[PDB]
C-alpha cells in the first residue's frame, strides 16, 4: 500500500498553496487520513484529519481556518488546501493513513502507510542565487567556500566534479535574518597538496539556474 | 495529552542495547505508537499498540509499556538504526494525535578533539560589502561543543550563526562552523578577530585569532 505525495512549493506569506496524495493498493475510502508535517529544527507535528468518507474532519489549532484538508473517494486522492500561508508553516508535510483495526487487537490509532514528504516554504525573500567566496588555507589544511545569501534551499556543492570527498564536510543552511541562506562547505587535506592539487568547488543552485566553479587558493 | 521522551538524546556504541523512554501527561492505556525517522524520508512505523511490531520490522526493536509509561527497546544497536525516534498518541474523540518531541539516537564513540580553523573574509566579499569571518571545528566527539567570538576583546552577541553535520558514516565524529557577520565598515573598525573554542577533548580551550 502507498500514498503517492505531490505538490507543494515555494510561496510569499499569505499566499496559498495545495498537497495531495494518490492512494494505491488498498482501499483508500476505508480509512481516515491524515497531515503531518515537521518543521526546521521541530519535531513531527500533526495538522488534520479526515474521516473515511469524508463527513467529519478536524484540525491542529495552530492551522485551523487557514487550512482545508478533503478528499476524493472517486479518485482516491487526498488533499491539504494552504491558505493564507505563514514562515512556520514552512516544513515536509506528510500525509499518512490511519492504521488497520484486525478483530479487536489492533487500533486505529497509529499511522500505517505514510506519503514520502514534500516541502512547503513560506517565505518574503524571493529566488536569488548564491554568492561564492574563498575560505583560503591558512599535516593538515583545511579550505572551502562560502556560499552566501541564496534563496530558496537547496543548493548543492561537490569538490573537483566529485573527485574529491574524503574529508569534505557541507554544512546545512542557515537562514539569516535576511532571509536569504547561507553555508560553508569545507574539506580538510594534506599540507602537501596545497601546491599540486587543484581545489575547485562546484556549486549549483537550481531554483535560480546559477552554477559555479570557484578555485580556492593558497 | 502531552508525551515527554528521554533522553534527549541516546548514544550507544555499535552492538549495544538502548531503552527510549515516552511518558504520557494522563493514562493513554497501549494507544501508544513508536516511529523512526531518519533525514529526507518518511516516519517509518516500528511499533503500534504499544507493544505489536509493524509488518517487517525485526525483532531487536520492542515495544513496551501501558498506561503512562512506555518503553522502545533496541537490543543492540546497528548502524542504520540512527535516527529519531518519535512516540504517538491518538484517540477516537476529539481524533486529533500527539507526538513526543522525539530522542535522536546516535554511534557512540571514543572523545575526538576538534581540529580548529579560522577563515577572514574573502577579498571579494569585502568587495561586495560585507565580511564574514568563519570558524570551523572538524571531526569532533561528542557533539557539545562551545564557540564564542571576541573582537578586540569584545565578546560577540546575535550576530554570529552556527551549523552542525550530521554524524559521519565512517568515524561517527561531528564537524561545526559557526559564522561572525559584521557590516564591512564595523569590521574595518576593529583589528584582532578570535574564535574560542571549548570541547572536552581539549584540555584548555583553543582560541584561533588573526590580525585584519
Ligand atoms: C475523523 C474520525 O474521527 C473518529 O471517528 C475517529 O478518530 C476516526 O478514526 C477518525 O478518522
Amino acid at each position: 500500500a502507498q500514498l503517492v505525495e505531490s505538490g507543494g512549493g515555494v510561496v510569499q506569506p499569505g499566499r496559498s498553496l495545495t498537497l495531495s496524495c494518490a492512494a494505491s493498493g488498498f482501499t483508500f475510502s476505508s480509512h481516515g487520513m491524515h497531515w503531518v508535517r515537521q518543521a526546521p529544527g521541530k519535531g513531527l507535528e500533526w495538522v488534520a484529519v479526515i474521516a473515511s468518507h469524508g463527513n467529519v474532519n478536524y484540525y491542529a489549532d495552530s492551522v485551523k481556518g487557514r487550512f482545508t484538508i478533503s478528499r476524493d473517494n472517486s479518485k482516491n486522492t487526498l488533499s491539504l488546501q494552504m491558505d493564507s500561508l505563514r514562515a512556520e508553516d514552512t516544513a515536509v508535510y506528510y500525509c499518512a493513513k490511519e492504521s488497520d483495526s484486525c478483530g479487536g487487537d489492533c487500533s486505529r490509532f497509529a499511522f500505517d502507510v505514510w506519503g514520502h514528504g514534500t516541502m512547503v516554504t513560506v517565505s518574503s525573500a524571493s529566488t536569488k542565487g548564491p554568492s561564492v567566496f574563498p575560505l583560503a588555507p591558512s599535516g593538515t589544511a583545511a579550505l572551502g567556500c562560502l556560499v552566501k545569501d541564496y534563496f530558496p534551499e537547496p543548493v548543492t556543492v561537490s569538490w573537483n566534479s566529485g573527485a574529491l570527498t574524503s574529508g569534505v564536510h557541507t554544512f546545512p543552511a542557515v537562514l539569516q535574518s535576511s532571509g536569504l541562506y547561507s553555508l560553508s562547505s569545507v574539506v580538510t587535506v594534506p599540507s602537501s597538496s596545497l601546491g599540486t592539487q587543484t581545489y575547485i568547488c562546484n556549486v549549483n543552485h537550481k531554483p535560480s539556474n546559477t552554477k559555479v566553479d570557484k578555485r580556492v587558493e593558497p | 495529552i502531552v508525551l515527554t521522551q528521554s533522553p534527549a538524546t541516546l548514544s550507544l556504541s555499535p552492538g549495544e542495547r538502548g531503552t527510549l523512554s515516552c511518558r504520557a501527561s494522563q493514562s493513554v492505556g497501549t494507544y501508544l505508537a513508536w516511529y523512526q525517522h531518519k533525514p529526507g524520508q518518511a516516519p517509518r512505523p516500528l511499533i503500534y499498540d504499544a507493544s505489536r511490531r509493524a509488518t517487517g520490522i525485526p525483532a531487536r526493536f520492542s515495544g513496551s509499556g501501558s498506561g503512562t509509561d512506555f518503553t522502545l527497546t533496541i537490543s543492540g544497536l546497528e548502524p542504520e538504526d540512527v535516527a529519531v525516534y518519535y512516540c504517538q498518541h491518538r484517540d477516537s474523540w476529539p481524533p486529533g494525535a500527539t507526538f513526543g518531541g522525539g530522542t535522536k539516537v546516535e554511534i557512540k564513540r571514543t572523545v575526538a578533539a576538534p581540529s580548529v580553523f579560522i577563515f577572514p573574509p574573502s577579498d571579494e566579499q569585502l568587495k561586495s560589502g560585507t565580511a564574514s569571518v568563519v570558524c570551523l571545528l572538524n571531526n569532533f566527539y561528542p557533539r557539545e561543543a562551545k564557540v564564542q567570538w571576541k573582537v578586540d576583546n569584545a565578546l560577540q552577541s546575535g550576530n554570529s550563526q552556527e551549523s552542525v553535520t550530521e554524524q559521519d558514516s565512517k568515524d561517527s565524529t561531528y564537524s561545526l562552523s559557526s559564522t561572525l557577520t559584521l557590516s564591512k565598515a564595523d569590521y574595518e573598525k576593529h583589528k584582532v578577530y578570535a574564535c574560542e573554542v571549548t570541547h572536552q577533548g581539549l584540555s584548555s580551550p583553543v582560541t584561533k585569532s588573526f590580525n585584519r
